[PDB]
């Protein structure tokens, strides 16, 4: 069974450096985790300036980074966020998108993700004509790139309505998700942050609710340990509020942790413990997982 | 007719002058900061001219937020990354302080901060 | 007789247990942290013999927070320390002030902090 | 006359990396400042483990740093804090300090600092016999090291009573400072932080007061922009509360600024504006508000 469990670097702030990312891979390997989602918000070329191309300096780095992902048996996913200034209709746009992903495929990356997180809900007049609803514009360009890349095994999609609070009128009645669930190809996976952006709890019932509308089990983008929104608070708590009952009902869990890389041990270690506790569809105690992780972490301090 | 390309407003001198007033000295607040603080203290001590000053305080808050944005979009990530925590933090406290004012004219910080509050 | 050498005590599992409990989760405090918060609120509410013992246990627990800081700062792994240093240093300071306060009961944060004090 | 003006990297926390330190020297130069006191509390080999020598890798790092300092006309002053576990009377200890400071000269260093800040006043038995007071113990080893190295031009000393509020019973009546003033060698400079550790003002009156009891003009270790004690606070304010009149009455001012390197533009800029305002001055010339607008104007060019 294919469950994507790992870390997402998708925070606002100073991004992680080569050797940190390398260390993260060593860790994820040792803890039997398997994925890594490359979405650092600093990266202009992943978000703001998506149309732009990586330099030779940049190219060599990403190659070296992807080479370490393979080296440590970690799946590397390259995310791209174009929904800021993209003209969905115009084919030069769609052409440049393909050119970028081509360059990324040259680096040794096969798995991708198209993020439409935190972007303006209203379309420009050019796109407005061509597409029925904002969802139709996103789903069109997604399916296009997915098939263009030879329908890859790992292809994620981040909806604009990526959590429960953001749903208009609510999850079950959202015509946006209804559109995606009906029109997005089944080979593509959908990202979900749960009832909220930083969900305290992710109830099983809530995951059945959203699964029915997206017509698939989602991949959880988990913001539980995220601290970009309050860099005056650190989270050394155990992964908590997610039932092991969720595992057979999900395609994966990618944790968006604290900005401070070293402060993420307990988050990832406890995610691994949570995952391994019910790998196959009370098994997990946050309090116990914490002691487990701190006992292991203690060695690093010497 | 199409979607316009991404452009960002540059950091201005008026922003740096505001930034330095918010993060001034150990024993002194900057004029702009000491002021905003007095105005919020004043609007809270009142419940019903008030709306005349409140509209100005909401613009002042807006300036701190505008300032954060331009600072975050700026070319020099190195300067910003060294102050992101402080800058991001004041923008967040202002946003909610502003919101609180709009609520008055219509009728976080962790554990250390909680112990901080529990003292005179 | 010569001056004793400097030999740093290492980080204990109990230090990390305290650390994790002081910096827990977005919507929850760590068992120890919440307990230290309940203990302070009770000790403040009074001025029996049950107080001289509860204030003793609390000041001892504030000791542990300073202890944990001291040990974390002398550890070999500089990297881990520096990624957290601010947060850990702050709570130790606030804890040192809170420790003195409960001793005396038996006899900061800048501009963002200030605005946060005037909000409900 | 010679005046030490610059930055002292002497804070608790993540130290400045090489590219940053090289950049500081470039800035200090452009602004016409001349010194950099190396006292980062993370360098275990400078403080807690003063005895231990720099490894090959470390030794290389220091050389490049010391070279960069000379390359930008900045005087590099190496600081050493042995006051934690030192036995002043034991010569094996004094030999270790000589041995440690030597390795540092071979990197290119010609300037030195011996700090006795934030340490235990109560001596060991060995030292209680040989030395009549703690003040005598420090002056002994400082004077000794000053002559060993070949009476260098730039030799600084930080006393245990380094601020007004640390003297017992007071500045003027201190038996500690009395011993320092009287016994410490003439060529050795004394570090002072003013009325308090983080002084709001550093009045002339207090500088005259401390100068008498130390029988010389001090070199100020300024903690005005330091933020290690509350890193939930950043200081972008201009250098303020120190009269331009202090310049003819001091041997220097070395600012200990915010841990965060890039946030020290105004701090170092306004300090330079201040120094240069009464450089040639013998014995108003500086506006903090004006000094700030100057700094902010110059800094803005670094954002795009």
């Amino acid at each position: 069974r294919r469950f994507l469990c790992g870390v997402v670097e998708g925070f606002y702030g100073r991004p992680w450096v080569m050797e940190q990312r390398k260390e993260l891979f060593r860790r994820l390997q040792k803890w039997e985790l398997n994925t890594y989602l490359y979405a650092p918000k600093d990266d202009y070329k992943h978000r703001m300036f998506w149309r732009e191309m990586y330099s030779v300096e940049e190219a060599e780095q990403l190659m070296t980074l992807i080479s370490a992902a393979r080296e440590y048996e970690i799946e590397f996913i390259y995310a791209i966020s174009p929904g800021l200034d993209i003209t969905f209709s115009n084919p030069k746009e769609v052409s440049t998108l393909k050119r970028k992903l081509d360059q990324v495929s040259q680096f040794g990356c096969r798995s991708f993700a198209l993020l439409f997180d935190d972007i303006d809900h209203n379309m420009c007049a050019a796109d407005k004509e061509v597409f029925s609803s904002f969802a139709h514009a996103q789903v069109s360009i997604t399916n296009e790139i997915y098939q263009y890349l030879g329908e890859p095994e790992t292809f994620l999609f981040c909806p604009t309505e990526y959590c429960g609070t953001f749903c208009y009128p609510n999850v079950s009645q959202s015509p946006y998700l209804r559109t995606v669930g009906e029109k997005l190809l089944p080979g593509i996976e959908v990202l979900w942050t749960g009832p909220k952006v930083v969900s305290k709890e992710i109830p099983v019932e809530s995951i059945e609710e959203v699964s029915k509308i997206i017509k698939r089990a989602p991949v959880i983008w988990d913001n539980i340990h995220a601290n970009d929104y309050d860099q005056k608070r650190l989270f050394l708590g155990p992964y908590k509020g997610r039932s092991t009952e969720l595992i057979p009902r999900l395609k994966g869990v990618l944790t968006n942790p604290n900005c401070e890389f070293e402060a993420n041990y307990v988050a990832i270690h406890t995610l691994a413990t949570w995952y391994k506790s019910n790998m196959n569809g009370v098994l997990y105690s946050p309090q116990m997982a914490l002691k487990l992780a701190l006992t292991e972490w203690l060695q690093e301090f010497g | 007719m199409e979607k316009p390309l991404y452009t960002a407003e540059p950091v201005t001198l008026e922003d740096l002058q505001l930034l330095a007033d918010l993060f001034y000295l150990p024993y002194e607040h900057g004029p702009k900061g000491a002021q905003m603080l007095r105005e919020f203290q004043w609007l809270r001590a009142n419940s019903s001219e008030w709306r005349s000053r409140a509209a100005k305080f909401e613009e002042m808050c807006g300036l701190v937020m505008g300032m954060f944005t331009r600072l975050s979009n700026c070319a020099n990530r190195t300067i910003l990354y060294d102050m992101y925590s402080y800058v991001w933090d004041i923008k967040s406290i202002m946003s909610m302080v502003k919101s609180f004012v709009q609520w008055l004219g219509c009728r976080r910080g962790g554990l250390a901060g909680e112990f901080q509050r529990l003292l005179p």
